[PDB]
């Protein structure tokens, strides 16, 4: 009863992605296909085969014939990016195969833009203190984060997060720097610093100013 | 034509049975069938099983038979799946899916093109803890925010304004400290005119710990 598609495949922009789906029920049933994209629900995009739901663009299609559908992408864009699930219908049974990772090359560099807060009064006047360095719209999605104090590296109290997708396609990432609010007011200045694709780039913040 | 909405995300201990309810607005539960699909993290989509209220019965995935039990209510046009015996294995995104019955007969295919906006089941012996809130004060556009401090399980959400404010929001994934708990920000870019005249609230939500804060964000000083 299982559904075979491919783990992965890539597409220039432009270009015609197509993912098979093969499977005993797909033959006599009907294949489905889904694009999720990172952090949504699944959405269908194909039904019956080769019917599109309202509101699905044309690019979009599908066909089967033996055992095996397909799922055809004209026109790849980095908004098509997602993983695809082809699903059967038999008995009284839903199937979903594997998914398919789609990957669209040729996206241009972007470097990284940094918001960084300082602790909050009210933090403070619970006696913490955490500094926040939020990282977005980034690509590719590999940075590595470092704090400072005063010119120093801080080692203790850094919390950071692995890159992750935005909707727009470019990455995002956050750290986070614990602090008592008398080291934070002991300094002059504390920075955020983010190395991406061989350079860095930093966002600074002071007690006063 | 028809909108499915879950229940809350909640934390479970191992042993214990999770309930996730799927009611349909705008439209008849019993026009459809519902089905029940889940997404452990970074992982593929699986079938638990799935009902047709009109016929009144259910169908289970053969790996969740006698584990997994799925109803619904008529009366309140809901729908249900239960999980027992939870493990860790069974921390997920679960999602109701409708499809018309009508064509299920008459075309013999699904079409599932109506999806619940899912619900995370966390299985953990670590015990719920709502998060503390903070603003973070914004200093052409300026950013601002709110802090989402020290809970577990995951998940939050954060809107602004009541919802009223979506254009300009970035609720970021949160971080896993060393500590075991999960903090994130949510960050709204607006104008800097603005600032001082229109009011930015956020409100939290974490569903497994029944916390709800708003937090008004304003200006330094």
């Amino acid at each position: 009863s299982v559904l075979t598609q491919p783990p992965s495949v890539s597409v220039s922009p432009g270009q015609t992605a197509s993912i098979t789906c093969s499977g005993d029920n797909l033959r006599d049933g009907y294949a489905s296909w889904y694009q999720q994209k990172p952090g949504q629900s699944p959405v269908l995009v194909i039904y019956r085969d080769d019917k599109r739901p309202s509101g699905i663009p044309e690019r979009f299609s599908g066909s089967s014939s033996g055992n095996t559908a397909i799922l055809t992408l004209s026109g790849a864009q980095a908004m098509d990016e997602a993983d695809y699930y082809c699903q059967a219908w038999a008995s009284t049974t839903v199937i979903f195969g594997g998914g398919t990772r789609l990957t669209v090359l040729g996206q241009p560099k972007a470097a990284p833009s940094v918001t960084l807060f300082p602790p909050s009064s009210e933090e403070l006047q619970a006696n913490k203190a955490t500094l926040v360095c939020l990282i977005s719209d980034f690509y590719p999605g590999a940075v590595t984060v470092a704090w400072k104090a005063d010119s120093s590296p801080v080692k203790a109290g850094v919390e950071t997060t692995t890159p992750s997708k935005q909707s727009n396609n470019k990455y995002a990432a956050s750290s986070y720097l614990s602090l008592t609010p008398e080291q934070w007011k002991s300094h002059r200045s504390y920075s955020c610093q983010v190395t991406h694709e061989g350079s860095t780039v930093e966002k600074t913040v002071a007690p006063t100013e | 034509q028809v909108q499915l909405v879950q229940s809350g995300a909640e934390v479970k201990k191992p042993g214990s049975s999770a309930k996730v309810s799927c009611k349909a607005s705008r439209g008849t539960l019993s026009s459809y069938f519902i089905s029940w699909v889940r997404q452990a993290p970074g992982q593929g989509l699986e079938w638990l099983g799935g009902i047709t209220p009109l016929l009144g019965t259910a169908n289970y995935a053969q790996k969740f038979q006698g584990r997994v039990t799925i109803t619904a209510d008529k009366s309140t046009n809901t729908a249900f799946m239960q999980l027992s015996s939870l493990t860790s294995d069974d921390t997920a995104v679960y999602y109701c899916a409708g499809t018309v019955y009508y064509d299920i007969l008459t075309g013999l295919y699904t079409n599932f093109h109506y999806w619940g906006q899912g619900t995370l089941v966390t299985v953990s012996s670590a015990s719920t803890k709502g998060p503390s809130v903070f603003p973070l004060a914004p200093s052409g556009t300026a950013a601002l925010g709110c802090l989402v401090k020290d809970y577990f399980p995951e998940p939050v959400t954060v809107s602004w304004n009541s919802g009223a404010l979506t254009s300009g929001v970035h609720t970021f994934p949160a971080v896993l400290q060393s500590s075991g708990l999960y903090s994130l920000s949510s960050v709204v870019t607006v104008p800097s005119s603005s600032l001082g005249t229109q009011t930015y609230i956020c409100n939290v939500n974490h569903k497994p710990s029944n916390t709800k804060v708003d937090k008004r964000v304003e200006p330094k000083s």
